[PDB]
């Protein structure tokens, strides 16, 4: 069978939070085949917890696991910045792994901050050259939502826009960046367009 | 010591065959269970399958019968994941794991660095350098940033640099965006101060290696 | 109908040890033995009743199935009349036994080159154990004439040793996963027809 996990989860630095896998098979052997496995971002998996009683070496004991039933619990009794990670579980039994399609955990605390905008004009080679792209640039925002919207001279503008929202680094806050894509006469026929952030309010 | 490692990252086109590699060291490779994992992005984790060195025993997923094949070389202490007829749906981020010391059988508690593998249908293309010039309109404000624009380029890895390697601060290069064409397009900026236009150079240095192109462009 | 679960014991990851064989029940099935065939050739595919060819045309009453793991040359002890560790302390099946039994290899699953300890036979006991009869006590044994306070000495040690499979073990010390299939036969209210 499949395994379900909640999409996300969230919990302070210092308190405890628990993930529930619900779809765990069995077999004659016995009940539990339940392992946990944590991926930071850019890397591999790695075995967290194996025989929900057990838990591998190397692993602290903050992580703790069990299972009532069909229901199985990954419990972290301190949190800290380097606890973010995908948490999935796999269910082992008939000789066939399942994994989950893992939960997001995210520590709170960190602060929330305004993203930056800096939108460039079409450059002068381009303009010369048959082709024009505008460039709007997000950064210095926590939260990892925003939705680009352009505007020609106050009016909405759609054709030819992608975006994006990854992480910048260590730093722990996000950007994004955005391109409108248009034709040279397209540009020179109204004023300069504007880009609109709404990360909660206009920007 | 006990490690994994994998083939490189592959970039192919639908229709064509792929055979990557995952290597174990420092154990013995006939007595543990290798498999493969499918991680597409954003996605988690999918099982396809695990074989047993010693003698060629596949156990496939239900959903990877015959879509791929496992395969190991005992002499060599590697094994194989070899695809056929590739499609777009196949791109993805594939890890080859096996059973520690401990637990059961299938419990995967080893992992490797992971093989990146896209495939689509977009083909080779340099990228074409344009200056994202300070405002002369307004120079201040969020001071002068001066930036670049790498556009039309299929292969996403791609280094920018400015001044031979210098001016590390200020710098923040953008992940690129993956256009409906299929080539992706990134930017890279840095800020100094409004009256410092023109300080060294201001140059940038752009380089595409799956094109050998060098562009250096100025503003 | 519905279908039977063998897919439950021969598909599972890991069995219980032969001090604690689990016994599975099963009814309200449809049994396609068919499905037991398809796997790798069995060591012994021994019925004492009836042909193992003529199950999916007859109806059984109440069919139990037991499994566990043993080093592979006690295999000779899983059937009527036998004698040994495992016959006497572990499993003992009767006389009148009317079933199939099952087993293969599984040096792949169960084993590893550290050595898997998960599976016990109970070496020794105090008297001869009955047919279908399980003794899961860890209790120490009490050899001499000192009563065993619970500490192990010199004259009361556990009952309860370790196998120590490993792959590098020759044929006849490595884990064989035996299935036993035990149902009666008489012609009393079926549960288990087959497919018709």
């Amino acid at each position: 069978s499949a395994l379900t996990q909640p999409p996300s989860a969230s919990g302070s630095p210092g308190q405890s939070v628990t993930i529930s896998c619900t779809g765990a098979s069995s077999d004659v052997g016995g009940y539990n085949y339940v392992s946990w496995y944590q991926q930071h971002p850019g890397k591999a998996p790695k075995l967290m917890i194996y025989e929900v009683n057990k838990r591998p070496s190397g692993v602290p004991d903050r992580f703790s696991g069990s299972k009532s039933g069909n229901t199985a619990s990954l419990t972290i009794s301190g949190l800290q910045a380097d606890d973010e990670a995908d948490y999935y579980c796999c269910s082992y039994a008939l000789s066939r792994v399942v994994f989950g399609g893992g939960t997001m955990l995210t520590v709170l605390g960190q602060p929330k901050a305004a993203p930056s905008v800096t939108l460039f004009p079409p450059s002068s080679e381009e303009l010369q050259a048959n082709k024009a792209t505008l460039v709007c640039l997000i950064s210095d925002f926590y939260p990892g939502a925003v939705t680009v919207a352009w505007k020609a001279d106050s009016s909405p503008v759609k054709a030819g826009v992608e975006t994006t929202t990854p992480s910048k680094q260590s730093n722990n806050k996000y950007a994004a960046s955005s391109y409108l894509s248009l034709t040279p006469e397209q540009w020179k026929s109204h004023r300069s367009y504007s880009c609109q952030v709404t990360h909660e309010g206009s920007t | 010591q006990m490690q994994l490692v994998q083939s490189g990252a592959e970039v192919k086109k639908p229709g064509e065959s792929l055979k990557i590699s995952c290597k174990g060291s420092g154990y013995t490779f006939s007595y543990y269970w290798i498999g493969w994992v499918r991680q597409m992005p954003g996605k988690g984790l999918e099982w396809m399958g695990i074989i047993y060195p010693g003698d060629s025993d596949t156990r496939y997923s239900p959903s990877f019968q015959g879509q791929v094949t496992i395969s190991a070389d005992k002499s060599i202490s590697t094994a194989y994941l070899h695809w056929s007829s590739l499609k777009a749906s196949d791109t993805a981020m594939y890890y080859c794991a096996r059973q520690g010391d401990l637990g059961d059988w299938i419990l995967l508690g080893y992992w490797g660095q992971g093989t990146l593998v896209t495939v689509s249908s977009a083909s080779t293309k340099g990228p074409s350098v344009f200056p994202l010039a300070p405002s002369s309109k307004s120079t201040s404000g969020g001071t002068a940033a001066l930036g670049c624009l790498v556009k039309d380029y299929f292969p996403e890895p791609v280094t920018v640099s400015w001044n031979s390697g210098a001016l590390t601060s200020g710098v923040h290069t953008f992940p690129a965006v993956l256009q409906s064409s299929g080539l992706y397009s990134l930017s890279s900026v840095v800020t100094v101060p409004s009256s410092s236009l023109g300080t060294q150079t201001y140059i940038c240095n752009v380089n595409h290696k799956p094109s050998n192109t060098k562009v250096d462009k100025k503003v | 109908t519905n279908l039977c679960p063998f897919h439950e014991v021969f598909n599972a990851t890991t069995f219980a040890s032969v001090y604690a064989w689990n016994r599975k029940r099963i009814s309200n099935c449809v049994a396609d033995y068919s499905v037991i065939y398809n796997f790798a050739p069995f060591f012994a595919f021994k019925c004492y009743g009836v042909s193992p060819t003529k199950l999916n045309d007859l109806c059984f009453t109440n069919v139990y199935a037991d499994s566990f793991v043993i080093r592979g040359n006690e295999v000779s002890q899983i059937a009527p009349g036998q004698t040994g560790n495992i016959a006497d302390y572990n499993y003992k099946l009767p006389d009148d036994f009317t079933g199939c039994v099952i087993a293969w290899n599984s040096n792949k699953l169960d084993s590893k080159p550290s050595g898997n300890y998960n599976y016990l036979y109970r070496l020794l006991r105090k008297s001869k154990l009955k047919p279908f009869e399980r003794d899961i006590s860890t209790e120490i044994y009490q050899a001499g004439n000192k009563p065993c306070n619970g500490v192990a000495g010199p004259n009361c040690y556990s009952p309860l040793q370790s196998y120590g499979f490993r792959p590098t073990y020759g044929v006849g010390h490595q884990p064989y996963r035996v299935v036993v299939l035990s149902f009666e036969l008489l012609h009393a209210p079926a549960t288990v027809c087959g497919p018709k």
